[PDB]
RNA sequence: AAACUUGAGUGCAGAAGAGGAAAGUGGAAUUCCAUGUGUAGCGGUGAAAUGCGCAGAGAUAUGGAGGAACACCAGUGGCGAAGGCGACUUUCUGGUCUGUAACUGACGCUGAUGUGCGAAAGCGUGGGGAUCAAACAGGAUUAGAUACCCUGGUAGUCCACGCCGUAAACGAUGAGUGCUAAGUGUUAGGGGGCCCCUUAGUGCUGCAGCUAACGCAUUAAGCACUCCGCCUGGGGAGUACGACCGCAAGGUUGAAACUCAAAGGAAUUGACGGGGACCCGCACAAGCGGUGGAGCAUGUGGUUUAAUUCGAAGCAACGCGA
RNA sequence: GGUAAAAAUGGCAA
């Protein structure tokens, strides 16, 4: 697949940007693997810290 | 780090010769140029070119391969080493492959072959054997 | 949560339920943590299973 | 003695990271405790039982307490000298890579003795204790079962500060440097037109060369030079003694008498397996009729005898030579 | 996911 962040020229992921993050999480709230999404290695790391930060602030669910 | 530039030169020649490369390039030094000149003079190598580089210079050696791709240089060996220096007297000068090969000797009369050393009756450090 | 659709069989709903459970992978997780596997063993299983994948 | 910039550093501009230390903040789950609903089991195994429950268990709902570990992400992915390091946040702090070419100008490499770090178990002092779990106790299995399996369960597992100093601490591969076909994936960059080139890692495949063979192969076990550590048949023995270190456990160093002609590595052909695949055969299954029990015939063993002639001995001797 | 449980021993030569 294609990396969204590379394609759309997004270099920073905000944990506060819930709408973006919801696309990269499953229906159970599980973080999606980068194979399925097509996210790059560098951005899988960025996104994932953001999801964990968002879950801390109850913007996104743990489950 | 690099400890024996001469030994490196001979290994580069050995490695390129094994794979039958036409030419090889190495960092230059006065001793390495002299060794190269003897090899051309003795017919082991075709040609030696020197290129100024603003560092230490570059030597380009062209290797000789006989008909049927037979290699003119069969082997090279470093004799005197940084770990153990080897010297010989003119009387004791070694013959390599019973005169079929050569020994490169550093003498007060310059870097020369074993034959010249016996002729001039001057001994010195045995740099390498080439056969 | 699978919810039975209007004019849909409970058995048909059961098919949907089974598939959702499979995607969740809750069954997969349960089996892994039945017995303790030493740290080195866990790492090996992760690698070779990925090698299969 | 005087130069030089290629090695090695420094500056400058970028890059990624579970590198380390200390605070703080989460969510899932386990255990326990408290109540509500509710009922005759639950739990466990090959099968059981011990156990738990009927003094209301288990289950279900809600609340509280506490400890430990951080699903997904997650990848021959990343980082670190090694041991190791995986929730998130902040503070302090180490290293590495790319580009550039300001600067310094061989300032380097290795490294005995030293000196530090060093999984796990263990030890000391204090704290903590959810889970798991040596010892230990039941239950079971068994010829026995000081085990495997089951129900429990203490140290320990956790934290702090000291000690210990060892692991198949492994890539069973010391460090440095250069050189030697390719193909393909991936991590962090750089450059030029998705493609090409390039730097440093990390995998797979594969020449030359190497190797006893297996294999290794620019991440060499190839070709070379420097320095260090280490080996010289097996056992006795990593034992004894001495020394040093340790609270202890032990660690480090480390023989000999005596004894043997072998120990070993790799590969090959077989055989075998409570290994696998695929196939058969009255092998089993599905059936029918028997033998083993009775009387008798006959062979054999044994015993007996003057002699009980000799031969056959699991299947493949025993109504067999006859 | 499984899994049936138990399942000991056998002189050195040639
Ligand atoms: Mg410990
Ligand atoms: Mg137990
Ligand atoms: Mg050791
Ligand atoms: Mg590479
Ligand atoms: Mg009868
Ligand atoms: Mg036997």
């Amino acid at each position: 697949k294609v990396c969204y962040f590379t394609a759309n020229g997004i270099t920073h992921i905000d944990y506060k940007d819930t709408e973006l993050l919801k696309r990269f999480i499953s229906e159970r709230g599980k973080i999606l693997p980068r194979r399925v999404t097509g996210t790059s290695a560098k951005y899988q790391r960025m996104l994932t810290t953001a999801i964990k930060r968002s879950r801390h602030m109850a913007l996104l669910p743990y489950v | 780090t690099m400890t024996d530039p001469i030994a490196d030169m001979l290994t580069r020649v050995r490695n390129a010769n094994m794979v039958r490369h036409e030419k090889l390039e190495l960092p230059a030094s006065n001793i390495k140029k002299e060794i190269a000149e003897i090899l051309k003079s003795e017919g082991f190598i075709k040609n030696v070119e020197y290129v100024e580089d603003d560092k230490q210079g570059v030597l380009r050696l062209f290797l000789k391969y006989g008909q049927n791709d037979e290699r003119v240089i069969t082997g090279l060996k470093r004799i005197s080493k940084p770990g153990l220096r080897v010297y010989a007297k003119a009387s004791e000068m070694p013959k390599v492959l019973n005169g079929l090969g050569i020994a490169l000797v550093s003498t007060s009369e310059g870097v020369i072959t074993d034959k010249e050393a016996r002729k001039r009756n001057v001994g010195g450090e045995i740099i390498a054997y080439v056969w | 949560k699978t919810v039975v659709r209007k004019n849909e069989s409970l058995e048909d709903a059961l098919r949907r339920f089974k598939r959702s459970v499979s995607k969740s992978g809750t069954i997969q997780e349960v089996r892994k943590r039945e017995f303790y596997e030493k740290p080195s063993v866990k790492r090996k299983k992760k690698s070779e299973a990925a090698r299969k994948r």
